[PDB]
RNA sequence: UGGUAGUAGCAAAUAUUCAAACGAGAACUUUGAAGGCCGAAGUGGAGAAGGGUUCCAUGUGAACAGCAGUUGAACAUGGG
């Protein structure tokens, strides 16, 4: 149905932006009734709220290239 | 209620109407003349036919502006589009009139219609903005349509 | 009969020969599905999320020139559509498309 | 402006009380022609002056 | 209230695709995946002036959001 309270929720307990939040595609009926702080936190811990971890961002390349600047 | 012409034969006759329709004047009063003189189940799949792009309503009146299709020749016209809602509108309309059919009790294998007009409701207005802070009318153009179908062999 | 399963391979640069760049991998999809609902007689085309990244893998305007699709012709579920029957495509990682037949896959 | 003043908040109070629609037992009174409430106020619309 | 006329147009800022869910209805809502943009003097996060309930939740889809909308800064209820 409609997520964008969770999915707001979620964002501002996990300290991060609504990007990075991964919300269950299977348990959506079970998502969609939590409208509570305090209840996503128990969504957390079961599993279906989760942070999806940080873009990789690799500086090997640019050492690799200091490496010859060097 | 009153309408235009009552059916000759009022015992074997089922009657629609739709006032103030959200559809406009000129495409429905056109989809309503091609099915005109036709029978209940082929204006139904001819509806269809016109929601999906398989056969054309001729624009013969508010000719103007409307490309030609290819599908027009069938009519001897040379100008025809495929209004969807306009055909989705009174195929709800056949729908309502088939059901008055089955509740008076009359054999709905055997309805032509015969009977069905178009006429202008009241527009409702809107806004547009144009230059030099100008404010110009946005009119709908919505229609009644009223429909009778009678018995035939 | 009607359930069947069986793969091709499909030009995609043949069919999208001469479109813009901001139109070939969305035109690519479209013609995926008309050339499914082309040889199998079932306007129902499902997509795979596999097939759609395979074919999104380099961006809108590069796509492969050749892909495998496992497509699979099955009895239609509950929440009955007119169509009795759908039809899915699956990507099939392939390292070569040379001297492929469109070779019929059994259960 | 989070500012706001307390004769002005208070201005703001009265016309925030007065924006709610008529209620649906009134229309039913024998001399009554009160068919809406045609003083309604929307903040896009009408700017309320100040 | 007509002809114009179902006409002009709905072309400033690269771009969407697939599957599912609610739903009677989905190019437009939500989710997940992919492909993109803003590229830290931002399409980010917070203020002053200004606006004054537009902020939050539920319901409706009568009217408006120049298509449509299951969406809204729309409407009705209660909070803050
Ligand atoms: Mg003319
Ligand atoms: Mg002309
Ligand atoms: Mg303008
Ligand atoms: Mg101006
Ligand atoms: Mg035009
Ligand atoms: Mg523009
Ligand atoms: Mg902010
Ligand atoms: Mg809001
Ligand atoms: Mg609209």
């Amino acid at each position: 149905s409609m997520l964008r309270l969770q999915k707001r929720l979620a964002s501002s307990v996990l300290r991060c932006g609504k990007k990075k939040v991964w919300l269950d595609p299977n348990e959506t009926n079970e998502i969609a009734n939590a409208n509570s702080r305090q209840q996503i936190r128990k969504l957390i811990k079961d599993g279906l709220i989760i942070r999806k971890p940080v873009t990789v961002h690799s500086r090997a390349r640019c050492r690799k290239n200091t490496l010859a600047r060097r | 209620v009153r309408y235009s012409l009552d059916p000759e034969n009022p015992t074997k006759s089922c009657k629609s109407r739709g006032s103030n329709l959200r559809v406009h004047f000129k495409n429905t009063r056109e989809t309503a003349q091609a099915i005109k003189g036709m029978h209940i189940r082929k204006a139904t799949k001819y509806l269809k036919d016109v929601t999906l792009k398989k056969q054309c309503v001729p624009f013969r009146r508010y000719n103007g502006g409307v490309g030609r299709c290819a599908q027009a020749k069938q009519w001897g016209w040379t100008q025809g589009r495929w209004p969807k809602k306009s055909a989705e509108f009174l195929l709800h309309m056949l729908k309502n009139a088939e059901s008055n059919a089955e509740l008076k009790g009359l054999d709905v294998d055997s309805l032509v219609i015969e009977h069905i007009q178009v006429n202008k409701a009241p527009k409702m207005r809107r806004r547009t903005y144009r230059a030099h802070g100008r404010i110009n009318p946005y009119m709908s153009s919505p229609c009644h349509i009223e429909m009778i179908l009678t018995e035939k062999e | 009969n009607e359930v069947v399963t069986r793969e091709y391979t499909i030009n995609i640069h043949k069919r999208i020969h001469g479109v813009g760049f901001k139109k070939r991998a969305p035109r690519a999809l479209k013609e995926i599905r008309k050339f499914a609902m082309k040889e199998m007689g079932t306007p129902d085309v499902r997509i795979d999320t596999r097939l759609n990244k395979a074919v999104w893998a380099k961006g809108i305007r590069n796509v492969p020139y050749r892909i495998r699709v496992r497509l699979s012709r099955k009895r239609n579920e509950d929440e009955d559509s007119p169509n009795k029957l759908y039809t899915l495509v699956t990507y099939v990682p392939v390292t070569t498309f040379k001297n492929l037949q469109t070779v019929n896959v059994d259960e | 402006s989070s500012h706001k003043t307390f004769r002005i908040k208070r201005f703001l109070a009265k016309k925030q009380k007065q924006n709610r629609p008529i209620p649906q037992w009134i229309w039913m009174k024998t001399g009554n022609k009160i068919r809406y409430n045609s003083k309604r106020r929307h903040w896009r619309r009408t700017k309320l002056g100040l």
